[PDB]
């Protein structure tokens, strides 16, 4: 149903400003909010439908002590949203306790959006794990949506924080963050910082203005994840029923996405496929083994083809996967959006649970417990300080990060009977 | 509905009844006990029935004729009558 | 564009039209449609389509 | 027909000065009286029609040991009206004397006012009740306006004193007056003085200035009342045509209000009919139930919608009422006013009779007889006693009172058949 949009820290409200702007552009909406001269297709989940047939983002932008937010407001596209959603120390503690004497008006913001909306499905966060100001307070937010909404849906977007180090605390954020999304998150959907700097250094040739380009990046996923939503067919057209296939399990929610062209700017289906199923078109970094594949096509297909490269490609067994159930790859068609010049028309999208990320996750839990064991490198931050004066809710963070690594080595294993 | 008869010849009847109510309340400021409550009576019970007997015959096919049923019909009144 | 939008109008938006099935009343549903086993169907035939179109088709 | 319009008490004055002001503004009139430039509807009811076409409002202002009405006198708006109807403690019954003494002039003002309308509908009544002053002598002039005319309809409009405590003496004086406005009055329009102070203070921010802000509210409620007779459309656009829907019985008259934006400086009417059946919307505050619905619509309508807006709110069973009988909704429509900027022209209004009221009433009934308990807050006034040297009126509106309640929760019950 209807979905609504939170977004805060600074690349998550980068990423909220790309993706609406390519959402205006992508729809016939001039951007003062005006639809366009030449608009079908469904604007009824994100856009509020106004007064002049105005398509005002369902969003709420959440901020404190606002950099970016001052470039947001001088912009042609600081008309087509703001209805004054918006409202104005980078530890994870420190977010809390401002978020903590500022819950009541900014849930107060949100039953005010509930109450403007007529149907509601989710909230969908835009967050950046670590980000300073975003970690604790974003945390802290996802607690209290869970509390109070115990019929919605909660979607994460956000990025992991890995660039090779920088900041010796962020570890101890990242974790607690993590314990707050696999408790107080229904599905994640995880990403790498250093695996899309990679792929921005390799397809082009910048180092510096990687933001720039990584904004386009998670926008186009986005949008592509939602596509078949906004561009409405009838296959998994909410996204409970398309939620419903990528979990297998409450412990294991974290999605690996993907994106077939990393330049698309006319090969067949069957190519594409093969394209996907290599890893340099994944996006997300014994052997790891995906428990639940899905995959969607938004281009110009031929129906047969994808019967006859289901075939092939299962015969060609180029699925590296061994489950401990029956759990397969499952297609699904979307529309090609118009207005928007494409070369090679033919565009794919995955999602797929795939146990490797365990070991990311597992990076972290060795530097943590590395920097833990030294102990110089808490560093004594007075906000950690007076919120957990034993600092036991780290040790408590790492119980449940290691039950997580535990239940994913338990998912490994050819039976899922045994647990971890 | 005056090209249906039978309804036609019931809402006569509806507007019948209530002239002689109005002619009869008018009368005594005090109350009816010199039969002017023996025809009431009577009026009520013939008045429920007819109301209950074209409403049935009623349910032309057009919007707004189809929504003035459903305003005595909150409560099915005349349909439980 | 009659005979596209029929088999649009059964076998998006169906979906929400089951889904108040799902948890009586025939003129409920119409009403939450405008804006497992059995069930009765009705959709009126125009004429100058009725002349290619078939009654049967509609049990088919 | 042609109404006349009586005004006393100082909340009474004032609305009675921002109701002429709001309908001298509202029409094509100057406040000299002048018929504006720009100048098709009706002014024939409270506006008599001079010399120089100038519409002089139909008002008799009642005061005694003025103070407002000397900031009424130095303003460019005192020379709208007052063609000389302006005639020069806060207890009941000193009011009740005072009046008495004086009834004969003012009798013979109204007597005047009555010559010189050439038709006569109706007395409507600028009322506070236990505003000191205005009651008794508003119970007074009542009394002896229902004895006089027996051939003329009586509205009041009043507010009901409750600010959550003050005076120990003021139910007393408000029970009295009750028992005067149950009997001596054909039509009652209730208000609330919390419920209204507190829609002020949620839809703004201000705590003291409610007076001016209110006045704004009532003048806006009264003349949406008034539209279609004041535009002339061709449903009940009599008094009498209106008030015989909305009284069900003649111990019940009193009239619940609402207003569909609570600020208004494009929705359809679906959503603003769902938006007044919500009680944010009403302005007066076992399960409580309607006996009958008004709701007048004046705005941008397109007549089919409204039919098919019945139909499905109708369906949908937000009508939380269960009458004993065939009572239902009743719809009707009124013009959009000229000359008035209005953003979201549509714009409604409710009269509903509920019995939610009486518990409001039974505050004041427990209030008065735990004073009235304990005896110490009679405080002994001497115009209450050799007004009453036994104090039984108190009894006596005691008694019509309780008998008001039980005729309220015998209307409660599903049948009427049975009294109470």
């Amino acid at each position: 149903r209807e979905i609504i949009t939170l977004q805060l820290g600074q690349c998550g409200n980068q990423i909220g400003f790309e993706f609406w702007k390519q959402l205006c552009a992508e729809h016939g909406i001039s951007p003062e909010g005006i639809v366009e001269e030449f608009a079908t297709d469904r604007k009824d989940v994100f856009f509020y439908q106004a007064d002049d047939e105005h398509y005002i983002p369902r969003a709420v932008l959440l901020d404190l002590e606002p950099r970016v937010i001052h470039s947001i407001l001088n912009s042609p596209y600081a008309k087509l949203y703001n209805p004054e959603n918006i409202y104005l120390g980078n530890n994870w503690a420190s977010g809390f306790s401002q978020g903590e004497k500022i819950h009541e008006d900014i849930f107060d913001i949100i039953d005010r959006e509930a109450d403007g909306s007529d149907s509601l499905e989710g909230f969908v966060l835009c967050h950046s794990i670590a980000g300073g100001t975003g970690s604790g307070l974003g945390s802290y937010l996802l607690e209290r949506l869970n509390d109070r909404y115990p019929k919605k849906l909660v979607q994460t977007y956000s990025v992991f924080p890995n660039q090779d180090e920088d900041v010796v605390v962020q570890p101890y954020n990242s974790l607690l963050t993590l314990k707050r999304l696999t408790q107080n998150a229904d599905c994640v959907v995880v990403l790498d910082n250093t695996a899309l700097n990679r792929i921005a250094t390799d397809r082009l040739h910048i180092q510096n203005p990687s933001f720039s380009q990584i904004n386009q990046l998670v926008s186009t996923i986005m949008s592509a994840s939602t596509t078949t939503l906004r561009y409405p067919g009838y296959m998994n057209n909410d996204l409970i029923g398309l939620i419903a296939s990528l979990i297998p399990t409450p412990r294991l929610h974290f999605l690996m996405t993907g994106y077939t062209p990393l330049t698309t700017d006319k090969t067949t289906v069957l190519d594409v496929m093969r394209r996907l199923l290599q890893p340099k078109n994944v996006m997300v970094s014994t052997n790891h083994c995906y428990i639940a594949i899905l995959n969607i096509i938004q281009g110009e297909v031929d129906p047969t083809q994808v019967h006859k490269s289901l075939q092939r490609i299962r015969e060609r067994k180029l699925a590296n996967f061994i489950p401990w159930g029956p759990a397969s790859i499952q297609v699904a068609l979307s529309r090609k959006s118009p207005y928007l010049p494409s070369a090679h028309r033919v565009s794919g999208l995955m999602m797929a649970n795939h146990t490797s990320i365990s070991s990311l996750f597992e990076r972290t839990c060795r530097q943590y417990d590395k920097l833990r064991k030294r102990e110089a490198f808490l560093e004594q931050f007075r906000k950690e300080d007076m919120f957990k004066d034993n600092f036991d809710e780290m040790d408590t963070s790492r119980e449940i990060v290691q039950q997580l690594i535990d239940e994913y080595h338990a998912a490994t294993r050819p039976d899922y009977i045994s647990w971890g | 509905f005056i090209l249906l008869k039978p309804v036609f010849h019931c809402l006569n009847e509806i507007l019948d009844l209530c002239h002689s109510f109005c002619s009869l309340v008018s009368q005594n400021l005090g109350p009816l006990d010199e039969r002017g409550a023996a025809q009431l009576s009577i009026l009520v019970k013939g008045f429920s029935r007819q109301s209950s007997l074209l409403f049935k015959i009623l349910s032309h096919q057009i919007n707004s004729d189809l929504a003035q049923l459903l305003l005595r019909l909150d409560y099915n009144k005349y349909y439980t009558q | 564009e009659y005979l596209q939008a029929m088999r649009n109008f059964f076998l998006d938006t169906m979906y929400d039209f089951y889904t108040s099935i799902f948890d009586q009343n025939v003129s409920f549903l119409n009403v939450q449609l405008q804006e497992l086993d059995g069930l009765t169907l009705s959709y009126k035939v125009p004429w100058p389509v009725d002349i290619v179109i078939s009654l049967e088709c509609q049990k088919i």
